């Protein structure tokens, strides 16, 4: 028989305030413009705002793209954790490890109708999760095979109107150290999205403790003097101007995923840029990650509440910890408008490519150190 | 003149201070005003800065009192006035007391030109007001008295319990306003500085509002019987309406327009240079230059100033636009003056006027044209020095402008061809200031070993100390409006004459001539910084004697602090003067450290910080359309 988890209506999970253990950054890593991995914060940027009227379509022909046909699995996240374990002389206490994107798709599942598919594996009492890259690529081939809209807006142009706004809105050092010309000239810098800062956080829902990796765009000031204190991160986003309440509905539905995505890494502030339908930037606004659900609740135009997502994630993670107990690879799938998540064991032994041999060799060395210490 | 101009052009920038006054009891005792409550002005201020020579001079020769009979009576009046300000401002996070140190040479020449007149008036016609100068016995008594009063306040006034008190007394170089501005730049450069920090400054000079604009902190306030606020935010709304021009070939940017307007104000008049013949602020010379700037901004290809540096190629357009009008401005002036004075020697309103001017004032042959251009280039170098001194700290301590008079705009030729470079120089010692800026009448203020040099006919520098000198009233009505034709100091000759001797000074006098340090004082109540200073400098686990502040633990004061030698924490606080007119305290709750600013190795920048939230419009749609129409 196949194994299945039933997605109840939100009403079934609601009204219970399941506890969340506040996110702590405990290791971090950078990608540079040429996609070399480096430990630490060398690719982090400071926020500093754009010139209000500017053309987001400017420079589209020169955009340096990360090639999503390349599959990176978990590689940077496992490496950054393995360094923290080497520095501390102990395994981390988290027993589930993943990219934030899977955590978002899980937490959105009670409300979102979209299909998603994942590969997962178990090793030495710990669980690891990734998106199925083949499913993602096939879906993106099908989406790029659709006929164009009457406005002519390419999804690729929408995605460039993403990353251009991040280059217009950042600086490579705190405001005290950059020159004037390095702020004024930014309209003419060529955009790159291979360069990233990834933050790794320890977090937990109810009884289960989880380690999340994810991208963070920028910081508002300096990192704090000692670990584990709240950090003034910023997330930067773009969307069309809210010209009428029909757009406000779609925006207040986007805010569910924005809130989850910034909540899971403790990012306190979102800054949103609004384009017109040709691509000119027209305004910017500030939102606080604690208050987004409260504002959407107060407008009442969209019907979601994060306590459902949190408890659904806790129950689902616990259900994975009950059903998955041995090595090999499992596939998790959510059919389009499907009322049940599907689970199946697809490979009997090993990890496919979800885990590096370097990570296996490090954990083997660490368990040999536990035996030698005892 | 500057205030009468500002009040009449920009009246909405003013509002009266909300003052809460002490209760006086039936026995004549005073109940102190509890400053732990919210400020009654309806807005809360993080930082207060005192330009302390806005108090010390008034106390020594007041308009509305008899003068104090002795130095202790003067210090008590200084405390009464200083306490009254803090009670109405109630600063939550920093109080800074700045006292004038040794000044740059370009300022010393203006002080010399003031003090020789005061001495010749007293000679033609008790406490000598020249005693208020770095390195006198009086400034030593003040420098001790202020540290006592701050320590005593940190023991006995609950509103100061979380306050940092920063003192920069007369032993530390720079004038008070030019100390305070460097502290504000130091904080803006820090990565954790709150962009909505609220500041107040107290002082008498009209330059403080020009400095207010030049900070680019948006919520900044200026303060000056009742008191009034000037708000920098409201003046920025006036300038944003007035300076705008459509269809420029570059991105419009308000901070650059404000800096250009600030430069055009210092061009009309400042303390360092004589003002141009074509300009007086009473004639609205700022409007004339503003009109010229708005008319050339479409074709200069950009703004006149960039972060306190001036573009001399663009400056030529402004000076050409003035030069086309000088003969009309002189005719307009003389017509109005001769008309007014009929109804109530150089002949600026007749032809050939510039040849007679250069003959009578500079004593040159009028036919030497290139001398006029040389004076022009020297004046343009002066304008470049003045702007950097306000925006980027002191650019040279030894530069000065070597003439009693100013050139015409018609003399400013090819400014685009100039090279401007400055050398930092040596800051003068306190006695080197005292001998530069005192006439021989006040010599009781300085060590005896130098007295001969001021009065002996055989002195190698007697020519710097004339017993009488010419004043040219220059068609003005008062000796304070005219120019004193005093000789300029050849600085190497004076320094040689004081490098000789010096071994004759007392060990106290020799010690008094050394440079000082700033100090930070705090109360034992402070919720983090007192734990840090006691644990780091005074626990048995003694750390390094220099320490870095943390902005989350210091309430956003950013910088470094240093342990003081020979000081012992928490002994008895003793009042220093003879008659015990103020209390001692048996166990001092305060502690003291040396204080160091985060150094501006970079340029500062004329920009709003990220996270600035400007106040809502004080000007109405009607006020904006009125000023655009005017
Ligand atoms: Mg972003």
């Amino acid at each position: 028989m196949p194994i299945e988890f039933t997605i109840q209506p939100p009403d079934h999970y609601a009204g219970v305030n399941e506890p969340v253990k506040r996110p702590r950054e405990f290791t971090c890593f950078s990608y540079d413009r040429e996609r070399r991995f480096h430990l630490g914060d060398r690719s982090l940027k400071w926020f500093y705002p754009a010139y209000i009227p500017s053309d987001l379509s400017r420079g589209y022909q020169n955009w340096q793209r990360h090639d999503d046909s390349i599959d990176e699995h978990l590689d940077g996240l496992l490496a950054a954790i393995a360094d923290y374990e080497k520095q501390t002389g102990k395994p981390i206490d988290a027993h589930v490890t993943t990219w934030r994107g899977m955590m978002t798709k899980i937490m959105a599942t009670p409300y979102d109708q979209e299909e998603w598919e994942m590969n997962a594996t178990f090793y030495r009492g710990c669980i690891f999760i990734e998106e199925n890259h083949a499913f993602a690529r096939r879906k993106k081939m099908m989406e790029s095979s659709r006929p164009a809209r009457s406005d002519g807006i390419s999804p690729n142009l929408m995605q460039y109107w993403g990353y251009k706004f991040e280059t217009l809105s950042t600086i490579p050092r705190p405001w005290g150290e950059v020159s004037r010309d390095e702020i004024e000239s930014r309209d003419d810098e060529i955009v790159n999205n291979m360069e990233q800062y990834c933050s790794v956080v320890r977090t937990g829902f109810g009884n289960t403790i989880v380690c999340l990796g994810g991208e963070v765009d920028a910081i508002w000031d300096a990192k704090p003097e000692t670990p584990g204190e709240p950090i003034n991160w910023v997330e930067l986003k773009t969307s069309r101007m809210i010209t009428n309440t029909g757009i406000q509905t779609a925006f207040d539905q986007k805010l569910l995923k924005y809130w989850i995505q910034s909540f899971l890494l403790g990012v306190p502030r979102i800054i949103v840029g609004f384009r017109d339908q040709d691509g000119i930037l027209r305004s910017m606004e500030e939102y606080e990650t604690l208050n987004i659900p409260y504002e959407v609740r107060r407008r009442g135009l969209a019907k979601w509440d994060g306590n459902v997502c949190i408890r659904f994630a806790a129950l689902f993670l616990q259900w994975l910890r009950l059903n998955i107990t041995e090595e090999g690879v499992w596939r998790i799938r959510r059919p389009f408008r499907g009322s049940r998540i599907e689970l199946t064991k697809i490979e009997q032994v090993g990890h496919g490519a979800i885990i590096t041999e370097e990570f296996m060799n490090w954990r083997i060395k660490l368990d040999l150190q536990k035996a030698k210490q005892q | 003149a500057a205030f009468r101009w500002l009040s009449n052009k920009y009246p909405k920038i003013i509002s009266p201070v909300v003052e809460e006054r002490p209760i006086v009891m039936p026995d004549g005792t005073e109940i102190p005003v509890d400053a732990t409550r919210p400020n009654p002005n309806g807005e809360e201020f993080d930082n207060l800065y005192l330009d302390m020579n806005g108090i010390v001079h008034p106390c020594s020769h007041p308009e509305d009192k008899p003068a104090p009979k002795d130095e202790e009576e003067m210090m008590i009046e200084i405390f009464k006035y200083t306490d009254r300000i803090v009670k109405m401002v109630r600063p939550r996070k920093i109080l800074m007391i700045a006292v004038d140190g040794v000044a740059p040479r370009a300022k010393m020449n203006q002080q010399r030109s003031r003090r020789f007149r005061a001495a010749q008036e007293a000679k033609e016609k008790a406490f000598d007001s020249n005693s208020i100068t770095p390195g006198t016995p009086f400034m030593d008594i003040l420098a001790a008295s202020l540290r006592y009063w701050c320590a005593y306040k940190l023991n006995t006034d609950p509103a100061w319990a979380k306050l940092k008190v920063i003192i920069s007394d007369a032993t530390v170089p720079g004038e008070g306003e030019h100390k305070i501005m460097e502290f504000i730049r130091s904080q803006r450069s820090s990565p954790e500085h709150n962009p909505n920090t609220r500041h107040v400054i107290y002082g008498l000079d009209a330059d403080l509002i020009m400095l207010g604009l030049a900070t680019h902190e948006p919520h900044f306030r200026v303060l000056r019987k009742p008191f009034i606020w000037l708000h920098v935010s409201i003046l920025r709304e006036y300038l944003a309406a007035e300076l705008e021009v459509p269809n420029l070939p570059f991105r419009w940017d308000l901070e650059r327009a404000i800096d250009d307007w600030v430069f055009l104000c210092f061009f009309v008049g400042n303390d360092f240079l004589p003002h141009l013949p074509a300009l007086e602020i009473r004639e609205n010379g700022i409007d004339t230059l503003t009109a010229i700037w708005k008319d050339n901004l479409p074709i200069m290809g950009g703004y006149l100033t960039k972060d306190g540096h001036v573009d001399l190629e663009r400056a030529q357009y402004i000076l050409n636009g003035l030069a086309k009008q000088e003969d009309a401005i002189f005719r307009r002036r003389r017509e109005v003056e001769e008309r007014r004075e009929a109804n109530a020697t150089v002949r600026l309103w007749e032809e050939g006027y510039a040849d007679r001017y250069y003959e009578q004032k500079f004593k040159v042959d009028p036919k030497d044209i290139e001398f006029r251009h040389k004076v022009g280039r020297a004046y343009a170098e002066g304008l470049a020095w003045v702007l950097q001194y306000y925006y980027q700290g002191c650019p040279s301590w030894e530069w000065f402008y070597p003439y009693h008079y100013a050139p015409f705009a018609a003399d400013f030729v090819d400014l685009a061809k100039m090279e401007i470079k400055f050398e930092k120089g040596r800051i003068s010692r306190p006695f080197e200031q005292l001998m530069s800026v005192l006439p021989a009448a006040s010599r009781h203020a300085i060590p005896e070993v130098y007295h001969d040099l001021m009065t002996d006919p055989n002195s190698p520098i007697i020519d710097f100390y004339p017993e009488e000198f010419e004043i040219d009233l220059n068609g003005k009505k008062m000796a304070w409006q005219g120019v004193a034709l005093l000789p300029f100091i050849e600085m190497p000759r004076l320094l040689a004459a004081m490098k000789e001797r010096e071994h004759l000074l007392s060990e106290e006098d020799r010690a008094r001539n050394e440079p000082g340090f700033d100090v930070l004082l705090i109360s034992d109540a402070h919720p983090g910084l007192y734990e840090d200073i006691t644990s780091h400098f005074y626990s048995k686990k003694q750390g390094a004697p220099k320490f870095k502040l943390n902005p989350r633990r210091s309430d956003g004061l950013a910088g470094k602090v240093e342990k003081i030698e020979g000081y012992v924490p928490h002994g008895s606080l003793v009042y220093p003067l003879a008659r015990n007119s103020m209390p001692d305290v048996d166990y001092d709750r305060s502690i003291t450290v040396r204080y160091i600013m985060p150094s501006s190795a970079h340029q500062h920048k004329s920009m709003l910080l990220r996270g600035v939230k400007l106040p809502p419009p004080a000007l109405s749609r009607s006020d904006i359309e009125i000023i655009r129409s005017k």
